[PDB]
């Protein structure tokens, strides 16, 4: 009743420990290092691993090792192997290029359609386009490159297809098998891999992991291949076709082989080397932009990083691999020294590849995802950290003081910015007189008028507690799908019980029974499920009674995720909790954590170790001022009071330490590689936002002892400064000169202000420069922006980012990740053929092959085609197909992306887009003209279509909570299910038997409170949906809804309180009949009679698509009147023409640039970015720092609600109801604080997170700077015929439309249009006027859902709190 | 000129009480939390004086 | 009325002497001691007894050396080696430089010689 | 006058902040148990008593 | 009386007297320590005043503004 479904995709990482012990077990001796996990392997091996050693072909590998036969190796070696491998037959050479040919013709034939249906609306114009004609004509012929990695691919895939089959069906399957790849010999398991070739004599050992990582390779090798073969066709038909790039794929190949070699000559050290290659594609790219000071130090630098990264691989490997069963394996160029010249070929190739263009050397980032990941050795990553965090520092008592003055500044200046006002000090006699007046006044001298002095003098401030803490902890903060560490004394149950001593596992077993079961839950999820002693106010009292301080259950657990830390779960809800509050209160102080010449500089700094040199004395001087602004002691400054008194261990798998007996305690086992104590803070991860304003800090006092200026921006662990200085120009000195000075000084600064705090730079993470900067991966030089978009779709495929191998989240993932090469890459068509590609494989090839339903879903999916066949009148079940992949998702076709998505990015209504689309799509059979208006041409296949739309037979249920959830969904059965509707049901029953109370009453009263919810708002007349979610998300059920959305994306809802990480059958089914469901919509909506023959059919003369939309959205729900959703979509209303007009009567494009070619150009106009309208409301005057932050979000609801409800004839009552209920006020004493809505129409400007914010173009926002649009005589016409009132046509999605039609027609025809000209529909644009709501609301079944639901409420505003509001 | 020496004075003596204040906070360290002596030396705040408030408001019913 | 400018020299002085004895003040951190059992104060001494603590190895350190020139105001030559004009290189990096300079194929090799 | 009695106070009270911040460093640069139990002692009773003093002032109508 | 200064004076040789006292403590070890924890001036009742003073402040403020109420 409990299968096993594997990874299909490397998610985890390769274990150095894992790999190690099998092999130690099986070549019996140290393999890979001579530690501890080779001796406990060997002495008390796995039962998986004695599974493994004890087949029969096993046992013949290693009886023909001990005799001196076979030799070991490396998994580089290997690897290298594989990649090279060309071995095939005629036969197989011919069935390869067979079904690459046939996958390459039928991509080239869907992708017809839609670049039909674009020739065909833009006025422009098996295969009816020329276009696609003479792209066809050349890729007729695959090149040898290509088919090399296609035919790995291919093979590594079905191999592992086959594994994973079998281990669904059977459990404890082992995959033997030398007949898949020729020459190799595979034993797969998901316990280990064991790899043989006979004719070379080798054998290696490894993981299941690494087995996913060569694949993972191949596929990212033919997808590369793939991309730049498609794009350099097309550039060879028209040179802005394809990319902006452009490669040699005899290169390319070269490059992938030269890396394979470096690899297995250096064995996993040469990833070091592999590391250092970034610095050289950026020194390539330097030598471009920058002046030679620079770029000569850079290439000098850059030089040093490499050859010693090259040598410290050579020391290393030399070192390991030297008493363990590899000593024999290491090379003879690696002591000759003659490795360097392998090096050298493996630079140049780059700078051919890079070819002197900034195109080329962008792209070529992706070079460093190519080559596969190391092991990561665990144990030593430790040895190399506590060094550093164990360190002593010492520091001036001037620097602490200068750096808390400087935080202290940052904290008077954003006060009286924000608040109008000076924080409230207790000790304010220490200011002397200035800083008095400055109090006084409510001022703040600038940072060219301040001091050292002054800020030691600020140094010596305490704080009065500004802001408050919430008291009733928050659930969706702290709960998780992640993993937690046991106790201090359960740490032992990490590790295998076979790895650890006999007086462990008699002790283990003992102290498990004076634990709960929530301490032993292995699980945050299953933590926080188990407590059967929960309380809202206990994370409150934590922290207020500091109970995390002595604490002898605390420990920090390492594991290889860069060491990924863990705690027990009390710390780390106070962990979550001190960052919140940083996040929330103190980030608005810390915006950028978010005289004859002006010289000007930029330093670049690498902050990734930035907190290993992080002490108590520089941390906490800081953090005592946020505790104190608190009213708390020791949140802020929890780690550096708690972690020098415990216990750092790794708790990987397979690397247990080493306990002498007599020993159970943590704190009494020797220190060894992997265990230790003392450390001086600085766990990553933790605690950064604190170390981000401490940094800004410091750069405000390094400003002010430079006197220059600083433009700061931290950006995760990677800072950027700018510095610019007034300077008087020399005698024959020039500008650069100038600039290559003031880096000099700065950076000498730079570097004696860190050291002075403890943190002493290298040259490594830092380097200088004058303009450019390379913007947390975004090269950008003279305002063009150059992208990195091939290394975005390197693993497309398949199954990807999907839960039991859905369909429709894989297709939704390849369609997501394809469009990147279309609004990066600025190619419509590539990212077109690459999408199609890959969306063909997926349905037509490996549908049949699915893991769970074995080929149900290809069953279902040749019904869908003959039916298609059928209601179309097509011609054979290969046109069907095209015809299935075009059509929208939402209909129950295949199609991921919609063509408005090439235009804008952002719609208000989808339903109207997915019409539009269909009927675009429909013209390629149906030959209807996209310019012309909608006839009846002798061909009912349209007519058909719509007909079958608007006829349906009526069957709607439990609209009002469907309607709050998703205000676009559709009802009566007329769309496609998602995940959260079919496992709901699930989760609220297996949540309905926790032993946590709070979740066990909320999901008994699931079903009841969803009826009230319905039973609520049903007798307002008009229905507005966007308001219904306004009233969803203002009550308590809001909370419960996201929490069980959280638990019901997991594997295997009902296993949850079961310790198993196996799948029930159940769910299988579940999943199951929810994929055949889904793929059979279309024969549901699409009938073979039109729902009767004698309906007349649709007339398509004098049709419009919106009231079409309207009315199908209207009848699936029974519902009179929908108002606010429905929106005309840009693609379908406005005609495109290219000549001037004798009145033009349209919104005018025109291009700014002189050239006749824009891409990769900046023009004079201002970037275009959407950009919704700013709210006009009337903001009242209080204290809004008394009031937490979720308070102040229930108050913004309740003033929209009161905003677009204020009509109906139950108004007082309703917001009195909800203002107690919620908030704890009454309505008289609650609307003091609502804001006030200067605004008319609330369906224009409604803020709901169900609406766009932002309506943005399907381009670079650099490209948009070369055209300017003007919209005058398009208002003249809208205000004759309808004045001054408001209309359902957004502005931002037109001029949005405007600009992408620039960019696709010069894309197309290879030369930018002069001037566009938009000219609309005006039978699809409607009025949109707010209502005068009629009926009145549910008071018994509001109350009823505030009571039933009542855990989840937040926290009232209270009568200290409110008196203090206006004092 | 007796005004201004004072002025003097006091600005000396901000500078003290700002490296002195500095040298107490970076001196309650992970040792004094340990040895329980931390809030001797930092204060008491708002929230331990609520809940000695409440305490004392409240001893067993009101 | 010679008494108030006396003694607003005398005070002036002692003001002049805290500050310049709290100017000269090294605090160095909380850390674990030698023959690691547990954790030990952090320490405020002045600058010449902590530079001897540092120099005695009293308070163990790895960067001795340039600790002592950093608290002493001064920078050594790896701080203006960090911070120089051109940067100089090493001698695996002049030969990759030499051979990296000039296709002239002084590589001499190919992926067969393995 | 005023402003020099004025600034004589306040020279008065920053003198005292200085010798208390003085007495609270050397009294915490103790390390061995003798005086930060002291110490600890001394804040369980300043706790009672604060107690004590809050009732009895609440106590008052 | 504005040969106050007097005190002022006074006080400030106190100051200057505990400061020396503070950097010789920390340097104590094998140094300036025939005992441990090195002769002192016997001075914890001044601090716990101190807190006490602070914290009756801090509560005078709490109860002002929960009288409000």
């Amino acid at each position: 009743a409990n299968v096993y479904l594997t990874d299909s995709y490397l998610k985890g990482v390769i274990s150095f420990s894992e790999c190690n012990a099998l092999g130690s077990y099986i070549f019996n001796g140290p393999y890979l290092k001579n530690d501890y996990t080779n001796l406990i392997s060997r002495q008390n091996p796995l039962i998986e691993h004695m599974n493994l050693k004890k087949l029969n072909i096993t046992q013949s590998l290693i009886s023909k090792y001990h005799k001196g036969e076979i030799k070991l190796e490396e998994p580089t070696y290997f690897q290298s192997l594989l990649m090279t491998y060309k071995s095939m037959t005629s036969s197989e050479q011919i069935a390869t290029t067979n079904l690459l040919k046939k996958i390459i013709r039928r991509a080239i034939e869907i992708s017809d359609v839609k670049v039909y249906a674009i020739l065909n609306k833009l006025g422009l114009k098996t295969i009816k386009t020329t276009l696609l004609k003479k792209l066809m004509c050349s890729m007729q012929h695959p090149p040898s490159w290509l088919i090399h990695w296609f035919n790995l691919y291919t093979k590594l895939n079905n191999i592992l297809t086959q594994y994973r089959s079998n281990e669904v069906k059977n459990h404890g399957f082992t995959l033997i098998d030398n007949q898949t790849l020729s020459g190799f010999q595979f034993i797969l398991n998901q316990y280990g891999c064991i790899v043989y070739h006979k004719e070379l004599k080798r054998i290696t050992v490894t993981t299941y992991n690494q087995f996913l990582t060569w694949k993972d390779i191949s596929l990212s090798r033919l997808n590369v291949c793939l991309i730049t073969w498609i794009s350099n066709c097309l550039n060879t038909l028209n040179k802005s076709l394809g990319l902006r790039c452009g490669f040699n794929n005899v290169i390319l190949t070269q490059l992938f082989l030269y890396g394979d070699c470096i690899l297995k000559l250096f064995h996993n050290e040469g990833f070091y080397i592999i590391k250092e290659v970034e610095g050289f594609i950026m020194s390539l790219i330097l030598n471009i932009t920058e002046e030679d000071q620079f770029r000569k130090r850079f290439y000098n630098s850059m030089l040093n990083n490499i050859t010693d990264a090259a040598n410290k691989a050579q020391k290393n490997l030399l070192s390991r691999v030297c008493h363990t069963l590899l000593d024999k394996t290491v090379s003879d160029n690696i002591i000759n020294g003659r490795w360097i010249i392998l090096l050298s070929k493996f630079l140049k190739l780059i700078k051919l590849a890079g070819d002197n263009n900034l195109n080329n050397l962008s792209e070529l980032y992706f070079l460093f995802r190519i080559f596969g990941h190391p092991m990561v050795d665990e144990r030593q990553a430790m040895d190399a950290v506590k060094i550093n965090c164990n360190e002593t520092k010492f520091y001036l008592l001037s620097s602490l003081s200068m750096l808390r003055g400087a935080f202290i500044y940052r904290i008077i200046k954003g006060f009286v910015n924000n608040y109008n006002r000076w924080p409230t000090l207790r000790n304010a006699i220490v200011l002397p007189l200035r800083w008095l007046t400055y109090y006084k006044l409510n001022t703040y001298p600038s940072l060219l008028e301040l001091t050292e002095r002054d800020l030691i003098v600020l140094s010596g401030l305490r704080f009065y507690r500004e802001f408050r803490l919430p008291k009733k902890v928050d659930l969706e903060m702290i709960i998780n799908d992640k993993a937690i560490s046991p106790p201090k004394n359960l740490i032992w149950t990490s590790f295998p019980r076979n790895y650890m001593p006999s007086h462990i596992q008699n002790y283990i077993e003992h102290e498990k029974l004076k634990f709960s079961e929530s301490d032993k839950s292995r699980r945050v999820l299953e933590y926080y499920l188990r407590d059967n002693k929960f309380n809202e106010c206990d994370l409150y009292n934590c922290v207020v009674n500091q109970s995390y301080l002595n604490n002898p259950n605390h420990v920090v657990s390492l594991t290889g995720k860069r060491m990924f830390a863990m705690q027990p779960g009390m710390f780390r809800q106070v962990q979550i909790l001190a960052e919140k509050m940083i996040a929330e209160n103190i980030l608005q102080f810390f915006p950028e954590s978010l005289n004859n010449y002006i010289s000007k500089c930029s330093i670049i700094t690498d902050l990734s170790k930035f907190n290993q040199a992080f002490r108590y004395e520089t941390s906490c001087i800081c953090s005592d001022v946020l505790d104190e602004l608190h009213g708390v002691q020791s949140l802020f400054s929890w780690l550096h009071l708690t972690i020098p008194h415990v216990t750092i261990i790794c708790t990987y798998r397979h690397a247990p330490p080493y306990i002498g007996d007599h020993i159970v305690d943590l704190n009494n086992v020797d220190e060894q590689s992997g265990l230790y104590r003392y450390h001086m803070g600085g766990i990553e991860g933790w605690c950064q936002k604190l170390w981000t304003i401490e940094a800004i800090s410091l750069l405000d006092l390094i400003s002010l002892k430079g006197k220059f200026s600083i433009t700061a921006l931290i950006n995760g662990d990677n800072q950027s400064i700018d510095i610019s200085k007034p300077i008087r120009l020399m005698e024959g000195q020039t500008h650069a000169q100038a600039d290559y000075l003031l880096a000099l000084n700065s950076l000498k600064l730079l570097y004696k202000e860190y050291a002075g705090i403890g943190h002493k730079l290298k040259g490594t993470e830092t380097y200088i420069s004058r303009d450019m900067q390379f913007m947390s991966k975004t090269i950008q030089h003279n305002g063009v922006y150059y992208p990195a978009s091939i290394k975005k779709v390197l693993r497309v495929g398949p199954w990807i980012n999907t839960i039991l191998d859905d369909f429709k989240v894989s297709l939704e993932s390849i369609g997501s990740l394809t469009q990147e090469l279309e609004y990066r890459g600025e190619s419509l068509l590539c990212s077109l053929i690459f999408r199609n590609v890959w969306l063909y494989n997926q349905i037509a090839l490996q549908l049949k092959n699915h893991a769970l339903c074995n080929n149900k879903l290809y069953l279902d999916i040749l019904k869908v085609l003959k039916h298609l066949k059928t209601f179309f009148n097509l011609d054979n079940i290969d046109t069907a197909l095209t015809l299935y992949m075009n059509l929208p998702m939402l209909f129950g076709g295949g199609d991921p992306n919609l063509l408005y998505r090439s235009f804008y990015r952002r719609t208000p209504d989808f339903l109207t887009e997915a019409i539009v689309h269909s009927v675009f799509i429909l013209s390629y059979y149906t030959n209807h003209d996209l310019k012309d208006k909608l006839q009846d041409l002798s061909d009912d296949r349209l007519n058909k279509f719509l007909t079958c739309i608007i006829t349906f037979d009526k069957n709607p249920n439990a609209e009002f909570v469907t309607l709050m959830r998703d205000p676009q969904a559709l009802g009566s059965e007329r769309q496609a299910k998602i995940t959260s509707e079919i496992n709901r049901l699930a989760v609220t029953e297996v949540l309905s038997t926790a032993p946590n109370k709070i979740f066990s009453k909320s999901a008994q009263h699931y079903t009841t409170t969803e009826i009230d919810l319905n039973d609520i708002m049903q007798n307002i007349e008009p229905t507005y949906p966007h308001g219904l979610r306004v009233v969803y998300e203002s009550l308590p059920f809001y909370k419960a809804e996201k929490i069980v959305n959280l638990i019901s994306g997991t594997k295997s809802i009902t296993n949850i309180l079961e310790k198993t990480s196996a799948i029930d059958l159940t769910d299988i089914d579940r999943a199951t009949e929810m994929m055949r469901k889904n793929i059979t919509l279309l024969i549901r909506i699409l009938p073979l009679d039109c729902n009767r023959d004698k309906r007349e059919i649709l007339s398509m003369e004098n049709l419009s698509i919106t009231e079409l939309s309207k009315y199908v959205r209207e009848r699936s729900w029974s519902l009179s009147n929908i108002v606010g959703v429905t929106s005309p979509s840009i693609m379908y209303t406005m005609d495109i023409k290219y000549t001037t007009s004798t009145i033009s009567s349209g919104i005018i494009i025109e291009k700014y640039n002189v050239n006749s070619l824009t891409r990769g150009e900046r023009g004079p106009t201002k970037p275009w970015v959407g950009s919704s309208t700013q709210e006009k409301k009337t903001m009242p005057v209080y204290n809004r720092q008394v009031l937490t932050k979720k308070q102040r979000d229930q108050i913004d609801l309740l003033a929209k609600l009161d905003w677009v409800y204020a009509s109906i004839d139950n108004k007082d009552e309703f917001m009195e109801e909800l203002s107690i209920g919620t908030l704890g006020l009454t309505y008289e004493k609650a609307k003091k604080l609502f804001p006030q809505y200067l605004s008319v129409n609330y369906l224009h400007r409604l803020t709901v997170s169900s609406r766009p914010c932002e309506f943005p173009a399907s381009i670079p926002a650099y490209r948009t700077t070369n055209y300017h649009f003007d919209t005058s005589p398009i208002n003249r016409i809208l205000t004759e015929k309808y004045g001054d009132e408001d209309i359902d046509i957004v502005f931002q999605n037109c001029i949005s439309f405007g600009l992408s039609l620039m960019s696709v027609v010069e894309q197309f025809t290879n030369v930018c249009p002069n001037r566009i000209i938009l000219i609309p529909k005006l039978n699809e644009i409607h009025l949109m006027k707010p209502p005068i709501f009629t009926g009145d609301v549910d008071i018994h079944k509001l109350k009823q859902v505030i009571q039933k639901q009542h855990m989840f409420l937040p926290d009232k505003i209270s009568l200290t709190q409110y008196v203090e509001l206006f004092l | 000129n007796i005004t201004a020496r004072l002025d003097r004075i006091d600005e000396k003596l901000s500078e003290i009480l700002g490296m002195l204040h500095t040298l107490v906070v970076a001196s309650a360290g992970p040792t004094s939390a340990r040895d329980g002596i931390r809030d001797a030396m930092v204060g008491l705040r708002e929230e331990m004086i609520e809940k000695i408030r409440t305490e004392a408001l409240m001893t067993n019913d009101r």
